[PDB]
């Protein structure tokens, strides 16, 4: 008997035992961990190779077990009944708090306790950051060692006071740590590698917004060329057919061809047909963030409208004709801005979002600089009708109207499908 | 339209980047109130609690910081007894009686 | 073939629908196989010698044989970088010179990989001497104009002659129709 | 092993500096106590100008 | 177009293939500054990179 280890469960007595659900599901202890709760049955453990070993008799249990993990940690825990029966209180933490002056404060006050130098300014980056992890312009990210991680950087980027300036720099170096992917892909856009057209108006090409994975999240143009062609109503989505778009990437286009085919009704089926390809791609694409500028760039190359190359189109859209809000928004305004300043902020220069995401726009300083300054603008429009008509500089009713020139291109593909059948007959 | 500065420009203003702030510490599970009171009743009716959260949020530290704010009776001291060469149970004894 | 290399074939099956408009649907069907090939096909790298090679089929111009033709393009008739393009050049010189050079031989390439060119001093020794050609485009329209030998627009030119070729084939598939009615 | 002797946890003074490929990370970084614990990314560049 | 000779002679002239070249020795991630300034901010703030 005196031979025997005391676990934690054996000094968690009367008090609370704190576990994380990975070391439970990981560790494969999770089902001697239930019959403990359950049955009270504690039993220290033996090597196989043990000749002997003490009868332990059942123990009722007198701890409080509290199990921390994340959401996909406990999903993959929760369909065990005897998990549902045993842990019946459920604490879940907002991923976001409201961001509110008590909220500043506190956060503040967490970040003095511990063992920070906050000043005034210092402490409104730290939160104006906070509300940018979140992405939202009313909500503050609660991770709170998130913030904890860049007030250290920060902290030794001015000297152990955490300075607005010291945020700042902890923020840039962060940035730029992770800024060789951008930076090559830059310096490909440059010497034309992959050729993007920040001015200038092309037919049927939208500088779409694309976000790639890994450490933190760069958004980047990605051209998009749509081409109109008579034939019978097909609209190809080129890395659909390849396979490269996901499940979400065909849904939106499929949504975006409803559509198409109810909008225009005048002739049958829609007459045309119409090749949507993200160029230079070669990857897998996942998401409906492009919905919005595959519509305008077919409605483009349907009506032969040019398209202001110096507008990137974000956005996903449903087929009534309405913009939807998207994701990470932040990433793509501020990759757009960046592939602009590389070759040169035009002045005119500016990327079409939802109007559902105003807020989560938290864009950098210099962003919003150029805002200020008119180098660069931020439209945000609710359907796609106000997207065409920002992107082909006129409007859609009115006489030379955009829906006019859209519904003449139809026409005549429709006729030049019809002399086909002409010459067929005759 | 296009959206004007003043309707972009999304940051606090800064009063003063100096004079060091003096603020109290933010009670335990702060703007995580659902979380704080789903562990008080944890607590106060001796269930079984698991916290859920996305990852690195600090949920270890505040609730191993409100677990220390919490008070409760003195643990018995356990321990193990032989009830014979073969036979062995965990005794629970008044503390100090070990 | 690869998911890019159908992606590339798609992308210029596009081109080719969007680019002659004056029939309905493109009157013609294109077979596209690498010969000897026996061996899975992965990248978009000859985007500009199918496009080219598409369009020669349609318009019966014959293709200079002596160039070599890389580079993707995109849907709207633009040659798009590709990588390893001094592997690409120097392959196509050492099978030519292998064959013997005949003074003529060279690689149309895109103008986007000028960066990129950094050939062994054999190449570069050619190239000076005139024994090989590197040409470099942008266009797919560039890369057919150097391979047939002509120029596109104008009077007996290559859009013409493909016009021509596919409202040949048209006419074909539409007396087929005559007759099926009658 | 018929015993093990309890070593008490220790604090760790030392700075690790991990080493891999971008593949030998993004199989790494999927855990986020990887990225809690290891906040500052060294890349090198494949090209120098 | 062709592309002329001079337009694609990539490597760089050599004054002469000989006369051994003495050269100082660069500093650690010479080339790879993004690297560096990594590393010097992991080593100052005692951080895990
Ligand atoms: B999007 O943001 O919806 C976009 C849609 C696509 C059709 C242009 N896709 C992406 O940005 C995704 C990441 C993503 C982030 C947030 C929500 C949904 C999706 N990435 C990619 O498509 C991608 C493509 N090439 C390289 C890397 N990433
Ligand atoms: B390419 O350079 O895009 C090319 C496309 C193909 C249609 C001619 N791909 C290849 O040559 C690939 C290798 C590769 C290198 C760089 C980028 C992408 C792909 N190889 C092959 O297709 C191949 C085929 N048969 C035998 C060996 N390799």
């Amino acid at each position: 008997v005196s031979l025997i280890r005391p676990g934690a469960v054996h000094r968690a007595q009367g008090g609370y035992l704190i576990l994380d659900a990975l070391s439970l599901k990981r560790e494969g202890t999770w089902e001697a961990f239930k019959r403990a709760l359950r049955n009270g049955q504690v039993e220290p453990v033996t090597e196989p190779q043990a000749p002997a070993g003490l009868e332990v008799e059942p123990f009722p249990i007198q701890m409080q077990v509290i199990l921390v993990g994340t959401p996909e940690a406990f999903e993959g825990l929760e369909e065990d009944p005897a998990f549902s029966e045993l842990f019946r209180i459920r604490a879940e933490f907002s991923p976001t708090l409201p961001a509110s002056p008590e909220n500043c404060t506190a956060l503040g006050g967490w970040l003095l306790a511990q063992g920070f130098q906050l000043t005034q300014g210092g402490l409104t980056r730290l939160y104006d950051e906070a509300r940018r992890m979140a992405e939202q312009r009313d909500r503050m990210d609660a991770r709170l060692v998130e913030i904890r991680a860049l007030a250290e950087e920060a902290a030794v980027l001015g000297g152990g006071l955490l300075t607005a300036e010291s945020v700042e720099q902890a923020i840039a170096a962060r940035e730029h740590r992770s800024f060789l992917s951008e930076e090559e892909f830059l310096r490909a856009v440059q010497e034309g590698v992959i050729r993007l057209r920040t001015t200038g108006r092309a037919v049927g090409e939208v500088n779409s917004l694309v976000v790639v994975e890994a450490a933190p999240y760069w958004g980047r143009p990605a051209r998009l060329t749509a081409r109109a062609a008579p034939g019978r109503d097909h609209l190809i989505s080129i890395d659909r057919e390849a396979g490269l778009g996901g499940q979400i990437f065909h849904k939106a286009v499929l949504t975006l061809a409803g559509y198409l085919r109810s909008r225009y009704i005048e002739h049958g089926s829609l007459p045309v047909t119409i090749s949507l390809a993200f160029e230079q791609n070669y990857v897998s694409i996942e998401g409906d963030s492009a919905g919005l500028a595959e519509l305008v760039a077919a409605l483009s190359a349907i009506g032969n409208l040019p398209l202001r190359q110096d507008l990137a189109v974000t956005g996903a859209v449903d087929q009534t004709g309405k913009v939807l809000a998207v994701g990470a928004i932040n990433a793509k305004v501020e990759g757009f801005f960046r592939v602009c300043k590389a070759l040169g902020l035009s002045g005119t220069q500016g990327v079409i979002l939802p109007e559902a995401n105003l807020a989560n726009l938290t864009l950098r300083a210099e962003v919003l600089e150029a805002v200020r300054a008119g180098q660069f603008h931020i439209y945000a429009v609710e359907t796609a009708e106000q997207a065409l008509e920002i992107l082909a500089g006129a409007r859609m009713e009115g006489f030379r109207g955009l829906q006019e020139k859209i519904r003449a291109g139809l026409e005549a593909f429709a006729r030049l499908e019809e002399g086909h059948d002409k010459e067929d007959r005759e | 339209m296009r959206l004007s500065y003043e309707a972009l420009e999304w940051r606090t203003p800064i009063e003063n980047s100096t004079e060091p702030v003096s603020l109290p510490p933010p009670p335990p599970f702060f703007g995580q109130e659902r979380a704080r009171e789903a562990l008080e009743l944890a607590i106060r009716g001796g269930f079984h609690a698991y916290l859920v959260g996305p990852p690195s949020l600090g949920k270890h530290e505040a609730l191993l910081a409100y677990l220390s704010t919490q008070s409760v009776e003195t643990p018995p001291d356990l321990l193990y007894v032989p009830l014979s060469e073969r036979k062995v149970a965990v005794l629970t004894l008044p503390s100090g009686q070990e």
